[PDB]
């Protein structure tokens, strides 16, 4: 059996998420015998052969369609070329932007297997068997395809391990299917807004969530920081609503606080997507009155209290 | 010009809440219901061309669900949604992302809206796939994780921006109509927390139980579980202790 993999790159880098999906393939396999087949789609995308020659690559698919970057006419229509050609068991992509783009509409048109933002995936006999979430996180959804030859998944990033070194598959080139794309890229943006401060440098970080209520609640916890010698950031509602910089916001569409050794995660109800940029942090309180919240699975210390009166005590004892 | 907007009532879970006999689903009596997060926005950019255009644009509302929804969509109509449809029949209890977005294009389809809208996803199941599947059985141009929308009623061109990871954003021109897929933070939802709702059966669209519902979707639910999770190191006690043993931590940090 073939399991297709559907690398991602973006302004002439490949996104690491891409071997992950690779990790993913060669343990999700049965046997020795079954393929890897990764395929990387752009205009100018020969230029991933080198680090999508790796370990756990079979074959390496560069498919050469109108845009450089991604796009969801192109990527369907690739993506369905592709199925039709090394007709795979299982696809994996990740739960990406851009796979939002179009993952759901690849799965709409034919009979195939999907679920979203995947977690846990095996083989029970020949039964393929995922593990997505339910209810905001509360719950795992364990799922099967009964009858489905092809299975479309989009996995969560930063969950499956990428293999290590060098590989040497079989590289061959196609051309994307010819039709028009109904869009077209323009520039990308990196909005105004402060930057005083380089987030993913920084090693201690209070982070303010919704559950500081109001803006004029912003001050204090500013405060705060100030006299814990740690640097504010925040969860995004409160970057877009404006009351601090985008340039501090945490998480998946913000920034990843790769220096962070002490993040102290205040009214954040630990949405993946915030988890997504401060998992790692090698110790994390969480201040945050719903003990329910997704936060506590992740945190070394939980206080369930109010944050408004930790911060005034916080400041005290400080 | 008539904006069509795709919107769930999505439910959240009570506390000490239970997986219910079957093993598929957690028990009714714990869930809260409320409209989407992700569709307050969406609803917003639909409000937000209405003002902008000397001419009449038409805001409607769709949501695909039990009766338990009018209550969201009555107060879509109370913040100045034009419309509200409410589709529904038992059979179609099950149905996942894929079999929502074909039901949702038989309505549009009759409706014949100038732009469809849809959030990002749902908070509850967060699957990230129904109004891309809707796109797809329009056979309508897309795009997910609009964060900007620039877009005068009538025209065949509109300009987004997709919300990408890292901070960054792409400006993408599209044809329009199209589905869009709107993000957090778009704009700045105006009431922030005696027309009827139009009630619409699956005949009155052309379907029928084998069209919809659990059977017809791409995946099979096999169980629903609370899985162990990571356990946090809890400190108890007043809040001078508990702000004692913040700053012991920080100091432990430096
Ligand atoms: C594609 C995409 C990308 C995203 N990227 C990001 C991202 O980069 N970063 C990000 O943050 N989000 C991101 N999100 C948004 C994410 O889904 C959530 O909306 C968000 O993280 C929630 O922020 P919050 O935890 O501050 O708010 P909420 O979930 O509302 O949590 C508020 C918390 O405050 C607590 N609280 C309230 N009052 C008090 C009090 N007095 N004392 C103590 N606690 C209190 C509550 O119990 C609650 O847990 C993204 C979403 C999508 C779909
Ligand atoms: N049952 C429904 N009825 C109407 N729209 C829905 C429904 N389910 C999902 N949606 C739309 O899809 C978005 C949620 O995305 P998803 O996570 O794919 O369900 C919502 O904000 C709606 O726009």
């Amino acid at each position: 059996s073939k399991i297709l993999v559907i690398a991602e790159h973006r302004r002439n880098d490949l996104r690491p998420v891409s071997l992950e999906l690779i990790g993913a393939a060669n343990g999700l396999k049965k046997s020795g015998e079954d393929k890897v087949v990764v395929a990387v789609i752009g205009s100018q995308a020969d230029a991933f052969v080198p680090a999508l020659s790796v370990n756990g690559v079979d074959e390496l698919v560069v498919v050469k369609g109108s845009s450089i970057d991604f796009d969801p006419d192109v990527f369907e229509a690739s993506v369905s070329a592709l199925i039709a050609a090394h007709n795979p068991s299982v696809v994996l992509l990740p739960h990406s932007v851009d796979s939002l783009g179009y993952a759901s509409s690849l799965a709409s048109k034919t009979g195939y297997g999907f679920a979203t933002d995947v977690y846990i995936v095996e083989y029970q006999g020949d039964e393929l068997v995922a593990t997505r979430g339910g209810y905001n996180q509360k719950v795992n959804v364990e799922v099967d395809f009964p009858g489905k030859s092809t299975v479309v998944l989009t996995i969560r990033p930063s969950v499956f391990k990428p293999l290590e070194g060098a590989g040497s598959p079989v590289v061959s080139n196609v051309d994307a299917p010819s039709v028009q794309s109904r869009s077209q890229n323009k520039d990308y943006v990196e909005v105004g807004g402060g930057n005083d401060i380089d987030i993913t440098t920084v090693d201690f970080i209070m982070s303010i969530g919704r559950g500081i209520g109001e803006e004029t609640n912003v001050e204090q916890f500013r405060e705060l920081a100030d006299e814990a010698g740690a640097t504010l950031c925040c969860s995004c509602p409160i970057a877009d609503a404006g009351w601090l910089p985008k340039s501090r916001q945490v998480g998946q569409s913000g920034k990843v606080v790769g220096s962070c050794k002490l993040y102290v995660a205040m009214g954040i109800s630990g949405s993946i997507q915030h988890m997504a940029g401060m998992k790692h942090v090698p110790t994390i309180i969480a201040v945050n009155t719903d003990p329910g919240a997704s936060i506590f699975t992740i945190a070394k210390y939980g206080i369930v209290a109010d944050i408004f009166d930790i911060e005034e005590e916080l400041k005290a004892q400080l | 010009m008539k904006i069509l907007v795709a919107v769930k009532q999505t439910a959240a879970l009570e506390e000490d809440f239970e997986i219910r006999e079957d093993g598929m689903d957690v028990d009714e009596d714990f869930m809260m219901y409320d409209l989407n997060e992700w569709d307050d926005f969406s609803l917003e950019e639909a409000m937000k061309i209405k003002e902008s255009s000397d001419t009449d644009v038409e805001v409607v509302v769709v949501s695909v669900g039990p009766d338990r929804v009018d209550e969201s969509l009555r107060k879509c109509l109370a913040k100045g949604a034009d419309r509200a449809v409410r589709v529904w029949d038992d059979a179609a209890e099950g149905s996942d992302a894929i079999v929502v977005g074909r039901i949702l294009t038989e309505v549009i389809k009759k409706e014949a809206p100038d732009m469809v809208f849809a959030g990002v996803q749902s908070s509850d199941q967060a699957y990230a796939s129904t109004g891309i599947s809707v796109a797809s059985y329009l056979n309508w141009p897309h795009a997910a994780v609009v964060a900007d929308l620039q877009y005068k009623p009538g025209d065949n061109k509109a300009v987004i921006r997709r919300e990408l990871e890292g901070g960054m954003l792409q400006e993408v021109e599209i044809n329009c109509p199209a589905v869009l897929t709107i993000q957090l933070g778009i704009n700045k939802p105006r009431y922030a927390s005696t027309k009827p709702i139009e009630e619409v059966s699956l005949a009155d669209i052309g379907l029928s139980a084998n069209d919809v519902g659990a059977a017809q979707s791409m995946s099979r639910v096999r169980r629903m579980y609370i899985p162990e999770k990571g356990r946090a190191t809890m400190i108890e006690g007043t809040i001078s202790e508990q702000a004692a043993k913040i700053i012991q931590i920080i100091n432990e940090f430096k």
